[PDB]
């Protein structure tokens, strides 16, 4: 039907994520250098006011192949953030950013590998972890765990844009 | 009515369906999707000179009975 | 001797396998006849590696025979082809040696080969004769002849053979979650085991069955998708956990009937179902050009003869009614098509020729080895669309007539207008390999690019080595380390010397960064281009070249047996970038760095370490020490600070004075790999631990690992330290002086070896050393090399991916399967590779005819194992819409002229389009979005194109550039979003 290319299929996402009435207000999204199409700078936002990240600003990075959708992007949380499904280089270990228990497929969207992601930010899959020491806090030590969290979510703070209002609690 | 057809693999490997002549191509590439777990997008089907296209008829591409359908692919050597 | 010289046969054994290759080098080989297709057979096998290759052929080179034999020149005219012709064939490969048979008046000479192949030269009742000797005494025959742009081939390997692999595909495994007493096998949660009906398995690793894992085969009775089905596995006991299934190929007799039996009685291999009628009638008409021979003192028919093709036609009709079961009752002759058999009779085509010299040799290949499912009997075969329109090229007696030239057999079929036109040609040929050696010789016997208006460009950036030998035949080992373009054109100019000053060999590869060399002037020329391409990348830019200088382009590629063509007509087609094919495989991050079960994961963990010790490790050094913001670039760029700067002060600390310091940092690494580490892993994750519902964490995928004591006797650890400790000397340009055990073990027994103790960012930087106590110090990055066997690269990924199988008790992997996934190489074989370069070349007769009719072309696609031959014709480009305004999606394209201003540019859409443009693009860069705030908007809006690429990309369009290619999101009249085409600046 329509054969989108991939700079203009990643155009259009960014414009509705970006529309002041359209755009999640879970997610800043900006590209880099304000131009590069394939590689977004994102700041990840948990709005839940019940999970454990509420009120971090997670900056990341989005790298997008040039055959765009029909290969997966590449995530990575800039710095690298304590997650028990996040690696110390930021890269971090979810299904829907694999290719060949929900994997990739050109039907997914920027939108809902976000969506993906805040999910696995507020339930981690412990069966699949990254590495430790998140991981094991989780399980034998929560208060350790938690306390690791909250002072992620402080340091996250930081990174947040002059001028910006982190949207209200849901 | 009801018919009986094959889908053989560039590799050799072959799949039997039970069919109707009035299915899609867009029903069979589903049916070898849940099979095969190869994605309708990638599916290379040929039969009798012609590529199966979406929105035709398997009776569009005058098929019948014990009928093969081939899966092929590209390769990228050379 | 038993050897395999795999320097050589590097990429074919990936293909056939050392066992095949084995009886290969057990079997002599006759080839009765050396015109064009005989010698075609007789490269591809003496490339293959039998134990020898004999050559008979007493006839006088005649000038005619030139259209496909690449071996004759014209000083070789009235001397005996195979003579002239058995130096050029030993020069293919020294491994071989190739000899001239005499005389075959005795039939008895046979006995001393494996394998007799008689082609065009041998008449239909010596055929039989010699079959006849071959059958009754074991020896297995192959027959093939060419005739225009038809041919076929016959197959019999005797009364008893036995097939050992069908398909020479990887063999099926799968992890299995359960096997209930009736044995019905389910696969591990969401996994296919991709078997069916009649297949094999054998078993491991199945806890509470036992001997089920003794190597005792199950037929496979396949379920669903997921599960299957082996017979009860009561008297084995009860399933506990765990289990791999891996399918075996089974060995299968069969059983071929002489070529007297299969004339009257044929058993057809069809290679195109579509024509699948013309076998049979093909059948009679090839039998019938052997009794108009007998009828006319050996002569064929006459080219474009209507008198002999009556008279063929008569033949065909009385073999109908001796033969009766050939054609069947109510069957009529097809006069048209024995017509024009009779018609093209005398025609020799390279792209025909090609096809069987494939095909038949790699049939011989099958009959030496058991590898590979061997045609059963008959393949016939016709190209009759490559024939242009009978309008613009008339074909008669007149313009098909011979003069004097080496093309007179290929004017035999075409006409001499339509030769002409094919010398005049200008064609760019992409990559100059496996195929692009074949295509180069193709053209040569075609004089294509030899007429005063034509010529040939080729193109490759990369360097002749040792393993390319085995299938790109215009190299010669004193030939390694020169250019392949440039070689390549000497060599067809030697075979066809009309060639000489016609090609154009560049060693430039095709890309973003060549445009200046092939520029706008330099594509817009050409009448066509054609690929020989070895990745997608560079598939992907060539047809995005051909889609905008509007130019046909003809692709191909190979794996193995399998190939595959495609043609792509501009506003015609689809383009090849249309489609989409499946990806390479993946594996999981989680699975890669922490909990691998598969041989494949651990290359893939090794050679990532391996890039991070050798090269990242150097770069990042080499950095620090000569950009003075490279600390400050780092903590702002950022990724995995941590990473680089332990990483640089790592290399900066211990820093190896001899090799013996080498070697002590490998022995730590392994230490540190693969036993800290993984005592790290079990101490969070014990070997009895659980997981939510009560189940042990270390199940189904996931293997517990178990750390290693170091043996220096164990293969892969001693290997790990020497490898890993050459590459370190190597970084840091430490010199050398075969391995001693006795050296490195007393360096190693000597180490104190730290014991496992179970465990801001200001001081690392702090802790680096200064850029000027380092002064003029450098690390050498290792570039990794899959095929130099002394640079110690495969050596260390080999170890160091058994190193850590070992830990997760993964079967361990030699060098060569190593070496095939970690150097990500194709395997490839000579045979599939002159097959469908012959495809390419008869699709190419419609590309000189400037064909319209989409349903006279064919995308071609092969598997020689099975053997399988399937065309299709090509996609139509989709049409699409905006407005009401009908473009094609993949041709049409906007047109603008000169540098145009941005607002210039957006009101001419809204006027002549009806577009409003909302989002513009110039490559990854976005130029002009209508959400930008005013301040930018109005910047940008008054900035013509080349500038406002300037602004945003901060680089200048370089003077070399003429057009530019925008591409825009736009809002048709009723304010919606709609796909448009591209835009063309020209500037
Ligand atoms: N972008 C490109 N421009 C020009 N030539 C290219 C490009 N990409 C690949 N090639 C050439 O195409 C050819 C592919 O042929 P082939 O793979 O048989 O040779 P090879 O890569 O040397 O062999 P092997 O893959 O076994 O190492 C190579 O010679 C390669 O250099
Ligand atoms: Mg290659």
């Amino acid at each position: 039907s329509r054969k989108s290319t991939a700079s203009s299929l990643l155009l259009r996402q960014y414009r509705e994520l970006t529309d002041p009435k359209k755009a999640i207000p879970s997610f800043h999204i900006e590209l880099e250098d304000d131009s590069n199409i394939f590689t977004w700078n994102i700041g990840v936002m948990v709005l839940n006011e019940d999970s454990i990240y509420h009120g971090g600003f997670f900056k990341a990075q989005m790298r997008f192949p040039e055959d765009f959708p029909f290969s997966p992007p590449q995530f990575r949380f800039t710095p690298a953030i304590y997650h028990p499904n996040v690696y110390r280089d930021g890269r971090l270990c979810i299904s829907i950013l694999h290719q060949s228990a929900e994997t990739w497929s050109p039907v997914q969207t920027v939108e809902s590998v976000l969506i993906s992601i805040v999910s696995l930010l507020e339930d981690p899959n412990i069966n699949s972890p990254a590495n430790v020491d998140a991981a094991v806090d989780y399980r034998k030590n929560p208060e350790q765990y938690k306390q690791r969290v909250k002072m992620e979510v402080e340091r996250s703070k930081q990174d947040i844009p002059k001028g910006f209002i982190m949207p209200t609690s849901e | 009515g009801a018919m009986q057809i094959f889908v053989r693999t560039l590799t050799g490997r072959t799949i039997t369906l039970e069919v109707e002549s009035s299915d899609t191509i867009d029903n069979v590439r589903a049916r070898i999707q849940d099979r095969e777990g190869i994605p309708p997008d990638q599916q290379r089907l040929i039969f009798a000179g012609r590529q199966l296209e979406d929105g035709r008829t398997l009776a569009d591409y005058n098929i019948q009975r014990e009928s093969t359908l081939h899966l092929v692919l590209r390769l990228r050597g050379g | 001797a038993g050897e395999i010289d795999e320097s050589l046969y590097s990429r074919q054994l990936y293909v056939l396998g050392k066992e095949a290759m084995l009886k290969m080098q057990t079997s002599n080989v006759l080839i009765l006849g050396l015109k064009g297709l005989g010698v075609e057979i007789a490269k591809n096998v003496v490339l293959a590696g039998v134990k020898s290759m004999t050559v008979f052929d007493p006839e006088p080179v005649q000038l005619a025979d030139l259209s496909t034999q690449f071996f004759l020149t014209e000083k070789d005219i009235g001397q005996k082809r195979g003579d002239v012709t058995r130096a050029k064939l030993a020069e293919l490969n020294a491994y071989v040696p190739v000899n001239v048979l005499d005389s075959l008046d005795d039939v008895t000479q046979l006995s001393q080969f494996q394998v007799v192949v008689a082609t065009d030269t041998v008449s239909l009742e010596d055929k039989v004769k010699i079959n006849e000797f071959c059958h009754s005494s074991g020896i297995r025959f192959i027959s093939s002849e060419t005739r225009g742009l038809f041919g076929n081939t016959f197959v019999d390997l005797g009364d008893e053979f036995t097939v050992l692999d069908p398909t020479g595909e990887e063999p099926r495994t799968g992890m299995v979650s359960d096997i209930e007493p009736d044995g019905t096998v389910t696969m591990l949660d969401d996994n296919r085991h991709g078997l069916e009906d009649g297949n094999f398995v054998r078993f491991s690793e199945v806890e509470g069955l036992d001997k089920l894992n003794d190597g005792t085969l199950f037929k496979v009775e396949v379920l669903g998708p997921f599960a299957f089905r082996i017979g009860s596995v009561k008297e084995y006991g009860e399933y506990k956990k765990g289990g791999i299934f891996t399918e075996v190929k089974v060995p299968r007799k069969i059983s071929f009937k002489s070529l007297k039996q299969q004339l009257s009685n044929p058993e057809f291999v069809f290679s195109d179902f579509a024509k699948f009628d013309r076998a049979a009638q093909l059948h009679l008409g090839f039998q019938a050009l052997h009794q108009f021979a007998v009828r006319h003192n050996g002569e064929l028919p006459r080219t474009m003869n209507d008198e002999d093709a009556n008279e063929l036609i008569k033949l065909v009709t009385d073999l109908s009614v001796q033969q009766p079961e050939v054609l069947g009752e109510g069957v009529d002759v097809n006069e048209d098509l024995i017509k024009e058999l009779s018609y093209q009779a005398r025609g020799d085509i390279p792209g025909v020729v090609a096809f069987f010299g494939g095909l038949v040799a790699q049939e011989v290949l099958k009959a030496c080895s058991g590898k590979f499912t061997p045609l059963k009997q008959f393949m016939y075969f016709d190209s009759l669309e490559s024939l242009p329109d009978p309008k613009n090229f008339p074909r008669n007696e007149k313009t098909t007539q011979p003069v004097n030239s080496r093309y007179d057999n290929q004017i035999a079929v075409f006409g001499l207008d339509f030769q002409k036109k094919i010398a005049n040609s200008k064609v760019f040929l992409v990559g100059s390999g496996a195929i692009g050696c074949e295509m180069l010789k193709n053209w040569a016997l075609l004089g294509l690019g030899s007429g005063s208006d034509g010529y040939i460009v080729v193109t490759d950036n990369d360097s002749i080595e040792k393993s390319n030998l085995n299938r790109q035949f215009l190299f010669r080992p004193k030939d390694v380390g020169k250019n392949k373009s440039e070689v390549a054109a000497e060599a067809v100019c030697a075979m066809n010397p009309d060639l000489k000053g016609k090609i154009n060999a560049k060693i430039d590869k095709v890309g973003p960064e060549t445009e200046e060399i092939f520029n706008d002037s330099f594509w817009e020329s050409l009448d066509f281009v054609t690929n020989a391409l070895d990745n997608v990348d560079a598939r992907t830019y060539v047809d995005r070249r051909c889609v905008f200088y509007r130019k046909p382009l003809l692709e191909s590629g190979t794996l193995g047996t399998k190939g595959n063509t495609q043609v792509i007509i501009p506003r015609l087609t689809e383009s090849y970038s249309s489609s989409r094919d499946p990806p390479e495989k993946s594996i999981p991050l989680c699975t890669l760095r922490s909990f691998p079960n598969k041989i494949d994961h651990t290359i893939a963990w090794a050679k990532s370490l391996f890039q991070g010790y050798f090269t990242d490790s150097a770069e990042n050094v080499n950095m620090y020490l000569t950009q003075p913001n490279f600390v400050e670039q780092t903590l702002k760029q950022s990724g995995d600070v941590k990473g680089v700067l332990e990483s640089i002060s790592d290399s900066l600390s211990s820093k190896p004075h001899n090799f013996e310091d080498c070697i002590k940092w490998a022995r730590l690494e392994f230490e540190k790999k693969f036993n800290h580490d993984i005592k790290q892993l079990l101490f969070n994750f014990p070997k009895d631990a659980k997981t939510s519902n009560g189940e042990p964490f270390w199940s189904g995928a996931k293997r517990a690992p178990t750390p290693l004591e170091f043996d220096i006797y164990n293969n892969d650890h001693f290997h790990f330290v020497v490898a890993g400790a050459s590459l370190r000397a190597y970084n840091y340009g430490i010199k050398s002086d075969k391995p001693n055990v006795d050296e490195y073990k007393s360096v190693i027994d000597h180490m104190i070896i730290p014991e496992f103790t179970p465990n801001e960012i200001d001081q690392l930087v702090s802790s680096l050393p200064d850029p000027s106590t380092l002064a003029g110090f450098k690390l050498e990055p290792v570039d990794f090399e899959k095929d130099d066997d002394t640079n110690h690269h495969i050596e260390f990924i080999t170890a160091c991916s058994n190193c850590r199988a070992q830990n997760y008790f993964i079967e361990t992997a030699d060098r060569q399967k190593t070496k095939f996934i970690a150097g990500r190489i194709i395997p490839a074989i000579a045979t599939t590779t002159s097959l469908v370069t012959g495809l390419v070349n008869l699709e190419l007769y419609k590309l000189i005819d400037n064909k319209t009719d989409i349903e006279q072309y064919k995308n071609g696609f092969v598997n020689l194992a099975l053997p399988f031959f399937g065309f299709s014709e090509p996609i139509a480009s989709p049409k699409g819409e905006y407005n009401n305004k009908k473009y094609d999606k993949i041709w049409d394209r906007f047109d603008i002229k000169g540098d145009i201003k941005l607002s210039d540019l957006i009101e001419h859409f809204e006027k002549d389009e009806g577009l409003e443009i909302t989002m513009l693009s110039y490559g990854v860069s976005l130029l002009y979005a209508s959400f930008f705030p005013p301040k930018k908007l109005k910047e940008r809006l008054n900035l013509p194109i080349t500038q406002l690429v300037k602004l945003v990309t901060k680089k200048d369009i370089p003077a070399h550039v003429s057009t530019m290619i925008l591409e825009i999101c736009a809002d048709d009249k009723e304010g919606e979003d709609v796909e448009v085409p591209f835009i063309t600046i020209h500037l």
